């Protein structure tokens, strides 16, 4: 799950 | 700070359109369900509860569709102008109010009502599929995360814009001490600050594609579950 | 006199379904029109008039889709067939006259108002859609006449204005005693049995669905025009 503007 | 660009009005309209499809998808599938509960006398009052929820979603929807972004955005010369986080504040505020409303509707519809139907009807004709429930959560969790993104990236965050589920995940992880900070929970994943509207628009389009994907999958499961209530 | 046969209950539902699609066609396309007149301030009050009409169509539609035909029929001494049809024919008459009022406003009064206020045709109905409006109307009228006349349940309280106007205008003119292209003057043959009604009804069903199908088409292209 790669959400933009979000540091996983 | 960040000042508005000429394309700000359109950006706002696009973001609100996301929420409109979110609401309409619910209004569509619930109007079908409400219309079907009319023949089941034992669920007479659970029907009226859903009606109250739909009316709230309807109002949330025809308010979104009526809002003209260009009316509340002063541009001028690239000043004097409106700060960019000024025009986003009531948008994210709208999302929060709708998201928390969904959180209320989702629980009643996917937990309480489900258990009440099985107890009253003794069968599973009018229950939600396990496939649809996952679509409900998957869509909700991302609209939550997107709402959080609009707020934290522009640093317009406060206790008044906090979503409950995010705040629950934070404190639950703060108690159990979880962990190194891996992390699997999206509510625990930090938000990178935006330094320009040109970056906000780009990242908004990235979310717009993702949220439409979940919304598209949500529409699919509603079609399937509306078929189960055929007659 | 004719007694009801077991399959009458489903015949009734089949007839009401026809009226339900007729209503839903208007309800569907008018919702699009009302949702677009919201952005045109000069047509604010013309929009509220349409909302009133749509609400009325919603009510007629919700009543039809909720009517359990088997709740009002019993079947040696059972229900006479015409007595169970009268409430259906009465419903059609009430809806037709409503359509007549709505059609005139939507086809005549509103179109000339829109031209006068907006100075362009960006919100007007196409000439083809208007033709489908009347052609559907005229055939639903005729079908409403056939149901009433063939079962001999006619009176002054089930007369349609457009029918009675066509008759009086004919007897006053010269196209009275002719075969005439006018469908409103053509005589109705009295149905001899339950089966004959049920067959001719399915024949009307084929025709009226055809008109309704054509009406659905024109409604889709006029909604496009309102982009």
């Amino acid at each position: 799950p790669v959400l933009p503007g979000v540091k996983r | 700070d960040i000042k508005v660009t000429p394309g700000t009005s359109e950006l706002v309209e696009q973001i609100l359109a996301l929420l409109s499809r979110y609401l309409s998808s619910y209004i569509h599938v619930l109007n079908k369900f409400i219309s079907h509960l009319r023949r089941v006398a034992t669920l007479r009052f659970e029907r009226t509860t859903l009606i109250k929820f739909v009316k709230k979603l309807r109002f949330y929807n025809d308010s979104v569709l009526s809002y003209n972004a260009s009316e509340f955005i002063n541009e001028g010369k690239n000043p004097g102008a409106d700060s960019f986080d000024k025009v986003i504040l009531p948008i994210a505020s709208m999302f929060v109010k709708c998201v928390e409303t969904f959180d209320l509707l989702n629980y009643y519809l996917t937990q309480s009502l489900q258990k009440e139907i099985l107890s009253k009807t003794l069968n599973e004709d009018l229950t939600l599929t396990a496939e649809s429930i996952l679509a409900i959560d998957d869509t909700y969790n991302h609209f939550v995360k997107f709402s959080q993104w609009m707020i934290e990236s522009l640093r317009i965050g406060s206790n008044l814009l906090d979503l409950e589920v995010v705040q629950f995940a934070i404190k639950s992880a703060d108690e159990d001490g979880t962990n190194i900070g891996e992390t699997d929970n999206i509510f625990l994943q930090e938000i990178l600050p935006v330094n320009s509207e040109e970056e906000f628009q780009t990242l908004s389009a990235a979310w717009h594609s993702i949220l439409d994907g979940k919304l598209g999958a949500l529409d699919e499961e509603f079609d399937v579950v509306a078929t189960k209530w055929h007659d």
